């Protein structure tokens, strides 16, 4: 098939500022393009068809160029209804989507809230164990989460997933699961997790016995 | 007045081939073209195929080629799809859409089918407590909240008492394991004095099996 | 001779067509009152107007070695024929035969359950049906094959073979037996 | 008169060789068979004659004749570098490409005999194309033939020069093509609106003339029906043809829904239902191709019904009437129904009496 290629992946800005993600195409599809808007938890909404055509009540800050194999969106004054992930689609015959851009909020670097919690009564009457690490209100979304236990640094029994940006204040937060045993977890007494942020100075490690 | 209303979610093993609908109305179906987008689990859109109604015309994205079939019954507006050999990978929401304007793009949708593939089959969670390490003479603001472990397939809902307590909520997106059971789990930041007179409880709510489950937590 | 092809009621058969060279040439399937089928137009297909018409359909991706197969999806008993595929001065001609066969099994109280297999034949053939019973126990039989009375072993996989012009066609029918005699 | 005169006889014999093409073609003009005839050919007559041959019979087989093979090669090749689809489907491979509109306006083309050789022509006007013609000719190159590309009505071509033709490879082999000829053509005035218009009055004569010449083809005893097209593709099931660079595939069921000498307002234009397809099959090859959208609103193309392509039902039934219905498909009887005339042949020494 004819690849769509578009970028960046994820791009930051402030509301009034202008942005601009581009398209491009491996071969020539003319001016049949499309450009989309889907905010979380929700069906993609049409925004520009025919590279430059602005679809009906959207507002006109938003507008596409473009021609052939290299094509662009971009948003005027942009607006805090205008955070979303954007799609580029070929219109001319096969309909292949671009990878995805992200246009997130931009805010000022926020430390994370960094909490511990040990498996808890029933969970263990289970035979089964599972450390849980909480990285509350952040900024940005990078974060560099490693399990050591008794100083012993593994991988690959943990799994980690991020919220949505939120609404008010625009932060994100992250919850970290070890998952081990029933035997694995008792034959230790020392666990932790050291939490590496560019919002904070020095790495931060949270621990407990 | 136009619309396109697809079927409810469904839960497959591994090899087996699940066949969704989408009843359309509002136009005339057998004149226009219908579209089909896959989307995993917060990933990006991924078309699969189209097809004209009159002709049956049909054509298939590469990653979808012999393993995938699109049909369209003309006589009761409905248009279905077919996948063969289902995997693991395969688990996404699907759309359908169409064009009645023909500006060649998708103008109208469908509001989506979940179709969940694994090994495991519709199993309730088991929910365990996370209660507040040190209490009311250490700060002024401590974390608690719930633990909804081993189930399958999505979704499930978590509220906090009854809907009263939806501030500093926050109820974290699954995750698939190892083992092939999702795994959220959520949270919420309180007053770390107002633990002692204060009861929460989370409301649980697995759709699939049916399950309905409250709980408490304490710092005793 | 002629080639004879036997084929199940419900199923799909395809009759196959060569050319002496692999390219794609104008051919026709007809029957045998000379009805047009179904045959193509250079690379565009072409359907007649027979009773076949919806249910007969080649595919074109084999037309480019030489092959141009009639395939007939749902056979009927209707559709027993000779049909002839005319390709470059040539009239391969070919018989087709479609037995059907249909399972009625009645139980009644105070008497148990009766089985009776019948076979539906095409017009003139002599078939000669063979119902093999899941413990082994074969029976003979014409048009129609009957059990007075089924036993508790005859439940299971019953495997009834038509013999016709020396090669044969299997059918399977799974019996579930709902009451048997017993000494009291 | 005591005067012994010498003649030098020509001699010839039927071969095959490649032949060049002349058109009126236009090096300004962008469109596809302008540009293609450009590169591709030479200048026109102007005036062109032939040499009649007194008292010539000589035999001719349109359904042989290595002209069409030449000209349909040349006609694929025109499509390959002209329609470029957006998608090619053929043999389990998949191909994606640019698609750009062109203007697509089918230009005559002339077939020319190289140097050694001839096309002998027949005068004859009434003639099948199968058979001894009594009155040849010799010539340069043919006349003006349109690349017409489509299915069941023939459209920009050349009329009979009396009455209406009809030929066929084997009348009495039903799966055979029966091109037809008219003596009168019959305007079909298309619109990118989805209709074709055609004079009601008109074709209905129109197939009275052709039933005609059918009855009298399978005794003069027979009642003529036509129907419509006893299925198969899209492009052969409708009247498909090219206008303008769109695909438009017309219900032909209102032409083809009449019984003759049987026996047993009244519509002032019959209004065909159309429509435009971005996925059609090809005539090539085996295979599909996908196209763009249509781009402006205006796409009306007015072309001449010059001729047919019909279909025989018959079987070991149908006693007392017989039934045509609208067919086509292979583009080389396209061809025929202009070439069935000409056959190119190889001079050599001449021959004292
Ligand atoms: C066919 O056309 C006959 C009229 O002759 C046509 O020839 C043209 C070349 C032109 O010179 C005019 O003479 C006419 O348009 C018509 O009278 C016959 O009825 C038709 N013949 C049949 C029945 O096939
Ligand atoms: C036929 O042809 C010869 C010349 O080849 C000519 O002399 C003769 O007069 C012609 N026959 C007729 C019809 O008079
Ligand atoms: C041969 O055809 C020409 C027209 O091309 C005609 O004028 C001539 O009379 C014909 N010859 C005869 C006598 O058949
Ligand atoms: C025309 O075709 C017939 C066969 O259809 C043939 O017998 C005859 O010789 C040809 N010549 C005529 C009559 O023009
Ligand atoms: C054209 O047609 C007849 C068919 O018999 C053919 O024999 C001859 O070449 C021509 N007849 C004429 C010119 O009268
Ligand atoms: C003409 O068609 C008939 C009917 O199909 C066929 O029997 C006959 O062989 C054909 N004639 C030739 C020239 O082969
Ligand atoms: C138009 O053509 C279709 C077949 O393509 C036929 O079924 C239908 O009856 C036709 N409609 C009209 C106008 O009669
Ligand atoms: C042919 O088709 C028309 C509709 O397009 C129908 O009304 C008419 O009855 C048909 N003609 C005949 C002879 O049956
Ligand atoms: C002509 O009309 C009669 C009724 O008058 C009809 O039965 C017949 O089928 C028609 N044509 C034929 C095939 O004789
Ligand atoms: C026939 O010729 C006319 C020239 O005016 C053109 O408009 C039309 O497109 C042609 N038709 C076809 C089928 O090429
Ligand atoms: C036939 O149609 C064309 C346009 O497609 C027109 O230019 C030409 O004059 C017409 N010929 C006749 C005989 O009217």
């Amino acid at each position: 098939d004819i690849q769509m290629t578009q970028s960046p992946s994820s791009v930051s800005a402030s509301v009034g500022d202008r942005v601009t993600i581009t398209c491009r195409a491996s071969q020539d599809i003319s001016t049949w393009l499309a450009w989309y808007q889907q905010k979380p938890g929700k069906a993609p909404k049409l925004l520009i068809y025919a590279a430059s055509t602005l679809q009906s009540g959207v507002p006109s800050r938003f507008s596409g160029s473009g021609s052939g194999t290299d094509f662009s969106l971009t948003i005027n004054s942009l607006q805090p209804e205008d955070f979303a992930t954007y799609y580029c689609q070929q219109a001319n015959s096969f309909f292949t989507f671009g990878g995805g851009t992200k246009v997130e909020i931009k805010r000022t670097v926020a430390a994370p809230s960094v909490f511990i919690f040990p498996p808890s009564d029933e969970q263990l009457k289970s035979g089964t164990a599972s450390v849980v690490c909480l990285l509350n209100n952040f900024y940005p979304r990078e974060a560099k989460v490693q399990w050591k236990v008794d100083n012993a640094l593994q991988s690959g029994n943990s799994q980690e997933s991020v919220t949505e940006q939120d609404s008010k204040d625009s932060t994100y937060s992250l919850s970290s699961t070890l998952t081990l045993s029933k035997a694995d977890y008792e034959k230790h007494k020392l666990y932790a997790c050291e939490v590496t942020h560019q919002g904070l100075s020095s790495p931060v490690t949270k621990s407990f016995n | 007045e136009v619309q396109l209303v697809q079927s409810g979610a469904e839960v497959k093993k591994p090899g087996a081939t699940v066949k969704i609908s989408c009843k359309a109305s509002g136009y005339t179906f057998s004149d226009f073209y219908m579209y089909w987008v896959r989307q995993a689990p917060g990933k990006g859109l991924e078309w699969m195929g189209l097809i004209d109604p009159e002709d049956a015309d049909t054509m298939y994205a590469e990653k979808f080629r012999g393993r995938v079939t699109i049909t369209a019954d003309t006589s009761t507006d409905t248009g279905y799809l077919e996948l063969s050999s289902l995997r693991s990978e395969d688990t996404a929401v699907y759309y359908c859409a169409a064009d009645p304007w023909e500006l060649n793009a998708f103008n109208v949708w469908g509001q989506g089918t979940l179709v969940s593939v694994s090994s495991a089959s519709t199993k309730g969670p088991s929910v365990f407590p996370l209660a507040p390490s040190s209490k009311s003479t250490s700060g002024g603001t401590a974390a608690l909240g719930c633990l909804v472990k081993d189930y399958f397939p999505e979704p499930v809902t978590v509220s906090w008492n009854s809907g009263a307590l939806t501030s500093g909520v926050h109820t974290f997106p699954a995750v698939l394991q190892s083992s092939g059971l999702y795994s959220l789990s959520s949270v919420v930041t309180v007053p770390s004095s107002s633990l002692g007179t204060q009861t929460y409880i989370c409301n649980v709510n697995h759709k699939p099996s049916n399950t309905k489950v409250d709980k408490k937590v304490e710092p005793k | 001779m002629k080639k004879v092809v036997l084929g199940k009621k419900g199923d799909t058969v395809e009759l196959t067509c060569t050319a002496s060279q692999k390219k794609s040439i104008q051919f026709h399937w007809k029957n045998s009152n000379q009805i047009k089928i179904l045959g193509n137009q250079g690379s565009f297909l072409t359907k007649g107007p027979s009773k076949l018409n919806d249910r007969a359909d080649s595919r074109r991706s084999l037309w480019d070695q030489g092959n141009f197969p009639l395939i007939i999806k749902n056979l009927k008993i209707e559709d027993s024929d000779t049909y002839i595929c005319e390709v470059e001065d040539q009239k391969e001609e070919v018989q087709l035969l479609v037995f059907g066969l249909t399972a009625n099994s009645d139980t009644h109280l105070l008497q148990g359950q009766s089985l009776t297999l019948t076979l539906e034949s095409p017009p003139g053939s002599s078939p000669s049906v063979q119902c093999r019973s899941p413990r082994g126990k074969n029976i003979q039989g014409g048009k129609t094959l009957s059990v007075s009375q089924l036993e508790l072993q005859d439940s299971g996989t019953w495997t009834c073979t038509v013999l016709q012009n020396q090669k044969k066609v299997e059918f399977k029918i799974d019996i579930v037996v709902l009451a048997f005699q017993k000494a009291s | 008169l005591w005067v012994t005169v010498y003649y030098g006889v020509p001699v010839w014999k039927e071969a095959t060789t490649t032949l060049f093409c002349a058109s009126d073609a236009k090096a300004y003009d962008t469109e596809v068979h302008n540009v293609w005839a450009t590169h591709a050919c030479v200048p026109t007559d102007p005036n062109p004659q032939e040499v009649v041959l007194v008292n010539v019979t000589e035999n001719f087989n349109m359904w042989k004749n290595d002209m069409v093979e030449q000209m349909h090669e040349d006609i694929i090749s025109l499509w390959d570098q002209s329609l470029k689809p957006c998608v090619k489907l053929t043999g389990g491979s998949v191909i994606t490409q640019a698609c750009p509109k062109v203007s697509f306006e089918p230009i005559p083309i002339h077939y020319c005999a190289p140097a050694g050789f001839a096309i002998l022509k027949c005068n004859n006007k009434t003639f099948n194309g199968t058979g001894p013609c009594t009155n040849v000719s010799t010539v340069q190159c043919t006349h003006g033939i349109r690349p017409v590309v489509s299915s069941q009505l023939l459209l920009n071509g050349s009329l009979a020069e009396e009455e209406v033709v009809i030929r066929s490879v084997n009348f009495t082999d039903n799966a055979k093509t029966i091109i037809v000829q008219l003596n009168t053509s019959v305007e079909i005035n298309c619109t990118g609106a989805g209709h074709c218009n055609i004079a009601r009055a008109k074709w209905n004569n129109t197939l009275k003339q052709i039933a005609s010449k059918l009855r009298e083809q399978f005794g003069n005893n027979k009642t003529i029906i036509f129907k419509q097209s006893s299925g198969g593709d899209p492009e052969i099931v409708t009247h498909w043809f090219n206008c303008g660079g769109e695909f438009f595939y017309c219900n032909s069921t209102q032409l083809f829904n009449s019984t003759w000498f049987n026996s047993t307002e009244g519509s002032d234009t019959i209004t065909l239902p159309c429509r435009i397809k971005q996925i059609i099959n090809m005539w090539q090859k085996v295979g599909k191709a996908m196209y763009a959208p249509p781009i402006s609103g205006q796409i009306r193309c007015s072309s001449n019904i010059t001729g047919l392509l019909l279909t025989r039902d018959g079987g070991n039934s149908n006693n007392e009437s017989e039934i045509f219905r609208p067919g086509g498909g292979d583009m080389r009887d396209n061809w025929r129904s202009e070439l069935y005339k000409y056959k190119v042949v190889k001079i050599e020494p001449l021959g004292v009496a």
